[PDB]
RNA sequence: GUGUC
DNA sequence: GACGAATTTGCGTGTCTCGACACG
């Protein structure tokens, strides 16, 4: 027996407290807007033209408000989410900033001066949403259980995903189709992205840089560097006896080509070198600021370039002669990038443009001028940035040619389907590959990701890997500054790298230290500069996200400290034993000493993928052994948001898993608190919401059980007469009838209406009166005397909605009558009328449709156990046992044992001991409850103890000889009705370009016959029926052509010969004659020779 | 959103007891006390209380209201 | 085998966009090219003189 | 672009 | 001994890289 502390589960909702989850999105936007801001200001801080040296402003500095709307005239008041979401306005704050310039002589100091507009998160820090109150949230007519983080552009929940990419300022070292390749990309702050590449063949290195024409030699690239002599080169590169076999031949090669000198060296990279100021001097600075830019060289020295290419030809040799190769499948090296510097990017390039492209808006005026004074507040505006962040939100088109870079599909619209859809979509993480059945790798599940992405949650279909989520206990690193780290690394008694030689980095005591991909320099003994900067960290001096490890196969120690690191919590132990006991927690439940003390007092630490490569770290803690260093606190964690709503997920199968976390996003239920006022596109409500009885810790974490999706329903699980096959579920009339599975189908019907550059306008006349009796007509019944339709009204097929009539161009005009089209029978919830930013009427209209569960209706187990409905069965069948209690779905017990799902028969026990007893059980992952204390408590009350009862069948009235197992269940309803999922058609529309059936339904199109299905009728043999349905059914055309030259004629008439008499005509597709009409206009003539069919 | 009036499997009407549940819920009973002093006996008619959000009651305070 | 006499097809294949947006036309990119292309034609003669 | 087979 | 002819091999470039339905 080991002392064990059963209270650390208190830990993590304190930890969710403070950050995690989502808070994460809004803690990168509310840095961003207080740091990065400024930064950007102070970057681009003074411009000036160049007509006279006289003119220039100044920033001085530059701040934003809160979010406010500008109406008419000076009309600013706070405006809330709500009425931004109804009206189609865009949430958004202006940018007033507080600059200077000189007009005249004198200099003029504007304070406030406003330049754009910018939007603002929900639950930002400059929002109105936060620090209020349930009471108070209700006011402002918002859900309070909204997570928030998306951004409200015309209308519409846009949320920017979080996106993956490959680590910057680093070598790598990979294989390619023919041996070894080591690279290196480079990328900083200033936008100068490369990508340099030393390749070795025929037992020779040479580098490619997209600058240079062809491969230049490492040692000319040494000895343009500055080392002269051949022996310091190999003295840097390496001294050992295999490390010199492959180091002579590009030595001696180097020594036929007659370059001894530098200025011989530059000469040769000058000519070498293509570029669309003489050639040394070009060769010089290209070596300088162009290749390795993540090196900085103070005056002109090159040394620690050299001694850098000369580590990555060390660890190039190494990697040769061997099967040691780098992969990126590795989750330490990959970088996450969050919606915050994205918006970096995007406001520092629309600011420079906005800098520089105003700069010569008084350019052309200050010699053609007509006063002394130039005023440049009146050359001043504000659409550009306003167009440009709305555009970037909106569209989606990351396009910064300025950065050299275009990407697409980065934002997208929040999804509000459920309440799990809802948040499980801000947890979402995009690759930076495309979808493309190449990849095996990278979507394989790595070793790698421990507790920071969910395994199982991942869609099922063509991304399979490509698509992950976040984990429920993980943390991003914002970025840092390296000045105190390299101060007290200087201080701890670190080498400086240009003393010293190449002759001893090859000794194997000598340990290189990297920090965010640049040498510091030589450390020896590097066990106690570990143990002394953890010790720092522990300490509270230096802050806790700054990762430190070392490699001794290179022997080389890193530092990172950049942003965008994958960060969670362990409880730390010293030598057998957490330092965490009951009395540090017991004030943690009294309510003091929380997390922040707890970090500051060295009880626990954050640790990220590369340092954790380097600790042992104990599952629980009776195999807590000597070496572990850390303790994880919990292992339920591991699983994500949509895994966590799975009972018992080590009892059910992967693929069930993955099924599960899939569905639950789909499954249809309530959305918020306020679902009556907002009015979004589609919406699915259900009638009665049940409570899950076997619950799940995580649950509570979010609070699901405010807002579950789903119902508990008696299951019997057993045969029935014919319609349990495959996936087929029997439901019960009489609970059907009762209310069991009742939905709600919420559609949005929007018109906009507005004025032009004339006077023109739009009108609604209203409803139509006849002559024999005052009624309104069939077409505009449900219209009012207004012109629209009231709330509380029934609206059939093809009845007009809102009478729209505009002119043509006294005027004629045309009427545009809104028709609601639908084979149900639809109604009217409310009607509102509002305006928008630029002055135009806005109607909307919400259709409520209430339906009922059918035979065709897709319903799920929660176990990913997904089926139709079959048959509907009456109330005299599906036996009661004892009591009187009926099934009310019927499940078949031939899917279990394939499907391998031994969690439903567990949560269905729970949940019956639980209904039995009157108390929710607990069914997390890795624990919970067991089935040895459960079925003792079964017995108490009177019924078997594991599962099973004595049934009478009805349709006979006879005993069954077998028992059956009878439970509570918690399903669910999901979407794909079969009321939406019918289509038909017989003669529709056809298109112009080609007469063809359109495509979709929403246009009654039909469906296509590819080369697949008509490999079928082939291979049968049947050409009557291949023809009919491919010819005279789609496009059956009678054209004509003539004898004498193969053309198309007209009207049985020829242009080209210009007589009638050799003509004919025949059948033929229309696809076939619009080919050779635009081939003709080729220089490609199909001339055809006519026959008789009976020749 | 509020109470069913019928039970789903049988019909047994157990929408006459939510108010009466609530009630009972805070005269220092359990759960099971309330539910097998009301009369509920079975299972299928005793989930229906037991396992019930109450959401037109937070739905009410966004409810129009007179001025 | 060289083009000098362009032939210019049916107007029937390639059919105009109309939209209920702007009282706005949308044309084929082979009459904006072949518009683009006669307006080639006209600006070379203008030169030679 | 998203969702299902 | 010196020049025209024919062989083998490193290197340049173009084409895709299953189907279906529904919604905005
Ligand atoms: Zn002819
Ligand atoms: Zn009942």
């Amino acid at each position: 027996p080991i002392p064990t502390v059963e209270e650390k589960w208190r830990l993590l909702p304190a930890f969710l407290k403070v950050k995690g989850l989502v808070k994460q999105h809004i803690d990168s936007f509310n840095y961003f807007i207080n740091v990065e801001i400024k930064k950007i200001m102070k970057a681009n801080e003074k411009v000036t033209s160049d007509a006279d040296p006289m003119w220039y402003l100044k920033y001085l500095n530059i701040y934003v408000g809160l979010p406010d709307v500008e109406e008419s005239f000076n009309v600013t008041r706070p405006v809330s989410p709500h009425e931004c979401r109804l009206r189609d306005m865009t949430y958004s704050a202006p940018i007033t900033v507080d600059i200077e310039y000189t007009r005249g002589s004198q200099r003029i100091i504007r304070n406030a001066l406003p330049i754009g507009r910018m939007p603002i998160m929900l639950r930002s820090s400059n929002c109105v949403l936060t620090g209020k109150t349930p009471a108070e949230f209700a006011k402002l007519n918002e859900c309070p259980l909204d997570p928030g983080g998306y951004f409200i552009v015309k209308g519409v929940e846009k949320v920017i995903l979080i996106q993956e990419q490959l680590s910057k300022n680093r070598i790598i070292v990979e294989a390619d189709r023919k041996g070894a390749v080591g690279a290196s990309v480079t990328s900083s702050t200033h936008e100068k992205k490369s990508r340099t590449n030393m390749a070795v063949k025929q037992g020779r290195f040479y580098l490619r840089h997209n600058t240079l024409s062809e491969d230049i030699p490492i040692v000319i690239i040494f000895k343009a560097m500055g080392v002269e002599s051949d022996q310091e080169i190999v003295q840097m590169i390496g001294t050992e006896e295999h490390v010199m076999a492959a180091f002579g031949p590009s030595l001696e090669e180097c020594q036929k080509a007659q370059i001894f000198t530098q200025m011989q060296a530059l000469k040769y990279i000058g000519n070498k070198v293509r570029r669309q100021k003489t050639k040394i001097e070009e060769a010089r600075e290209l070596l300088a600021s162009t290749i390795l830019t993540h090196v900085p060289v103070k005056e002109f020295n090159f040394r620690a370039k050299c001694i850098y290419t000369a580590v990555m030809v060390r660890r190039v040799i190494l990697a040769q002669g061997d099967n040691k190769v780098d992969d990126r499948d590795y989750y330490g090296n990959k970088r996450l990038e969050l919606a915050g510097q994205l918006l970096s990017l995007l406001f520092e390039d629309l600011f420079k443009k906005f800098n520089s492209e105003m700069k010569k808006i008084a350019d052309q005026v200050i010699p053609k001028q007509r006063a002394a004074q130039f005023d440049v507040v009146k050359h001043m505006r504000q659409d550009q940035i306003t167009n440009g962040m709305v555009n970037a939100i909106s569209t989606g088109n990351w396009s910064l040619k300025r950065f050299k870079m275009d990407r697409q599909g980065v934002t997208q619209v929040l999804s509000r389907l459920s309440y799990i859809s809802a948040l499980g979509m801000m947890t979402r993480i995009s690759s930076q590959f495309e979808k493309t059945r190449k990849v095996s790798g990278p979507r394989s599940l790595q070793p790698s990701q421990w507790g920071m992405l969910c395994p199982s949650d991942t869609p099922e279909g063509e991304a399979c890997g490509l698509v992950k989520n976040l984990a429920l206990m993980t943390h991003i690193t914002t970025d840092m500054e390296d000045g105190p780290i390299v101060k007290l690394a200087s201080n701890l008694g670190v080498e400086d790298v240009n003393l010293l030689c190449g002759e001893e980095l090859s000794y194997p005591n000598v340990f290189l230290v990297f920090l965010n991909g640049n040498i510091l320099g030589v450390i020896r003994d590097h066990k106690k500069l570990v143990n002394t900067f953890r010790l720092m960290r522990r300490a509270g001096y230096i802050n806790e996200f700054v990762s430190i490890s070392t490699n001794l196969t290179d022997r080389c120690v890193y530092i990172s400290s950049d942003g965008g690191r994958l960060c969670r919590p362990y409880i730390i132990v010293k030598k057998q034993k957490p330092a965490v006991t009951n009395k540090h927690m017991e004030e943690l439940a009294q309510g003091y000493r929380n997390f922040e003390d707890f970090l500051h007092e060295s009880l626990v630490e954050y640790l990220d993928v590369n340092e954790e490569n380097d600790c042992n770290i104990a599952l629980y803690e009776h195999t807590i052994n000597k070496d572990t260093t850390h303790l994880e606190i919990e292992p339920f964690t591991l699983l994500g948001v949509c895994a966590g709503l799975i009972p018992y997920p080590h009892h059910n199968q992967s693929p069930r898993n993955t099924y599960q976390c899939a569905m639950g996003k789909q499954a249809m239920g309530t959305i918020g608190y306020n679902q009556r006022n907002r009015i979004d596109t589609l919406m699915y409500l259900l009638a009665y919401p049940q409570k899950p009885m076997v619950k799940t810790k995580t649950i509570e974490l979010i609070e699901f059980e405010k807002l579950p999706a789903g119902q508990n329903a008696t299951v019997a699980v057993m045969s029935y007469s014919g319609y349990d096959i495959e996936d087929a579920l029997v439901l019960n009339k009489a609970s059907l009838d009762r209310g069991f599975g009742r939905c709600l189908v919420y559609k949005n019907a929007k018109c906009t209406l507005k004025r032009y550059t004339n006077q023109t306008f739009d009108k609604v006349m209203g409803p139509m009166l006849d002559a024999a009796t005052r009624k309104p007509i069939w077409r505009h019944e449900i219209l009012d005397a207004d012109g629209i339709c009231s709330p509380g009204e029934k609206v059939e097929n093809k009845q007009v909605l809102v009478n729209k009539s505009m002119p043509t161009v006294q005027p004629q005009y045309k009427d545009v009558p809104i028709t609601y089209k639908g084979a149900t029978d639809s109604y009217i919830e409310k009607v509102m009328i509002s305006s928008n930013a630029e002055d135009a009427f806005l109607i909307k209209m919400l259709l409520r449709q209430t339906r009922r569960p059918e035979i065709g209706d897709k319903f799920s187990s929660r176990h990913g156990q997904k089926g139709v409905c079959g048959l509907i069965v009456p109330q005299e069948d599906m036996p009661f046992c004892d009591s009187g209690i009926c099934p009310d779905i019927i499940m078949n017990p031939h899917g279990f044992p394939s499907r391998m799902t031994v969690g439903k028969l567990i949560e269905l026990l729970a949940g019956k001991a639980g209904v039995l007893d009157g108390r929710f059980h607990y069914g997390t992952a890795f624990g919970g409850s067991k089935v040895k204390d459960v079925c003792e408590d079964l017995v108490r009350h009177g019924y078997n103890y594991l599962g099973k009862d004595y049934v009478t069948s009805g349709i006979t009235g006879e005993p069954l000889e077998a028992y059956i197992y009878f439970g509570p269940v918690y399903y669910q309803k999901l979407k794909h009705m079969v009321l939406d999922k019918m289509h038909a058609r017989a003669r529709g529309p056809r298109a112009v370009l080609t007469r063809q059936p359109t495509e979709g339904r929403s246009r009654d199109g039909g469906l296509r016959l590819g080369e697949m299905e008509r490999d079928c009728l082939i291979g049968y043999g049947a050409s009557m029926l291949l023809l009919e349905r491919l010819m005279i059914s789609s496009d059956a055309f009678e054209v004509d052509v003539c004898g004498q030259c193969g053309l198309l004629g007209y009207s049985g008439w020829c242009h080209y010969c210009k007589s009638s008499c050799h003509v004919s005509s025949l059948r033929i597709p229309y696809a076939c004659k619009l080919l050779f009409q635009e081939l003709q206009s080729m220089n490609i003539i199909p001339r055809l020779k006519l026959s008789k069919y009976n020749e | 959103m509020i109470i069913p009036v019928r039970c789903f499997t049988c019909g047994k009407i157990v929408g006459n007891k939510w108010e009466a549940y609530l009630g009972l819920l805070q005269a220092e009973y359990t759960e099971g006390d309330a539910l097998d002093a009301l009369g509920l006996k079975r299972y299928c008619c005793r989930r229906m209380l037991l396992a019930h959000v109450d959401l037109i009651e937070k739905l009410l305070n966004y409810a129009p209201l007179e001025k | 085998l060289i083009l000098t006499r362009l032939l210019v097809p049916p107007l029937c294949i390639r059919p105009s966009v109309v939209s209920d947006l702007k009282s706005g036309t949308n044309e084929d990119d082979l009459t904006m090219k072949l518009t683009e292309i006669i307006f080639l034609n006209d600006v070379i003669k203008k030169h030679r003189i």
